[PDB]
C-alpha cells in the first residue's frame, strides 16, 4: 500500500517517480534490483495499491 | 499508446539485439546519464553503464 502518492515532492536529488514507474512497470518489476542489492527480484505476484485525494497532481506517466 | 514501444521490442527480437528503454523526459540532472564523480560518498556510474552491464552486449537497443 502506498499513500499520498499525489503528494510526492519529486524535488532535488529525488525523482523517485521513475523508480515508482520502474516499480509499476508490468515487465521490469519482475527483475527489480536494489542499489543495496543488485540481484533481480520478481514483483509480478505482489499486489499494489495507491491512495490519493486527487487524480491529477499524481504524475501522468505514473 | 500507438505501439512504438511494442515495435521497438519487436525490432530488438527480430535483430536478436537486447532491448532496453528509459524515460529521459522531465529529467534535469545529468548525473544519472553520466553517473557521479565516484568521489561522492556512495556513487554509481550512469544508467547507460547499468544497461551496458545488465545487457552483457556491446550493441544492444537503447
Ligand atoms: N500496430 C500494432 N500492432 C500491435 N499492437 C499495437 C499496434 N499499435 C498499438 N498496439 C498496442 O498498443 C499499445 C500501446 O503502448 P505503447 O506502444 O507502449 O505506446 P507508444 O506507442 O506511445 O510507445 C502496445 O502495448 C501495443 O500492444
Amino acid at each position: 500500500l502506498i499513500d499520498e502518492v499525489d503528494k510526492i515532492g519529486r524535488g532535488y536529488q529525488g525523482d523517485p517517480s521513475s523508480a515508482l514507474l520502474e516499480l509499476l512497470d508490468p515487465e521490469q518489476n519482475a527483475n527489480f534490483l536494489d542499489h543495496y542489492l543488485d540481484v533481480p527480484v520478481d514483483l509480478s505476484k505482489v499486489l499494489f495499491i495507491c491512495t490519493a485525494n486527487v487524480t491529477d497532481t499524481i504524475p501522468e506517466p505514473l | 499508446g500507438v505501439g512504438k514501444t511494442s515495435i521497438a521490442r519487436s525490432i530488438a527480437r527480430a535483430l536478436n539485439r537486447e532491448y532496453f528503454r528509459f524515460s529521459v523526459g522531465g529529467m534535469t540532472d545529468v548525473a544519472e546519464i553520466k553517473g557521479h564523480r565516484r568521489t561522492y560518498v556512495g556513487a554509481m556510474p550512469g544508467k547507460i553503464i547499468q544497461c551496458l552491464k545488465k545487457t552483457k552486449t556491446e550493441n544492444p537497443l537503447i
